[PDB]
């Protein structure tokens, strides 16, 4: 999702679907990346 | 007219400051439901006696 080369286009875009994983957010945290990073639905801190 | 009636769940989710907002609702309605329901029954103490 996030490191792919070239993702969509906006105009027509593929929604990756994931779902029976584990998914690990405090490396968002350990390792800075995302110059713009929020959440409505949700705080960013409480993803993990 | 919280985003979640649990409280859990806000607390879980939302900012502090956000989580504050709508735990105002939430305590505003729960307040005046049981102040309703505390004149209701004053009202039927004195049908009563």
């Amino acid at each position: 999702v996030f490191n792919a080369t070239r993702f969509a286009s906006v105009y027509a875009w593929n929604r990756k679907r994931i779902s029976n994983c584990v998914a690990d957010y405090s490396v968002l945290y350990n390792s800075a990346s995302f110059s713009t990073f929020k959440c409505y639905g949700v705080s960013p801190t409480k993803l993990n | 007219g919280a985003i979640s009636s649990v409280l859990n769940d806000i607390l879980s989710r939302l900012d502090p400051p956000e989580a504050e907002v709508q735990i105002d609702r939430l305590i505003t309605g729960r307040l005046q439901s049981l102040q309703t329901y505390v004149t209701q029954q004053l009202i039927r103490a004195a049908e009563i006696r």
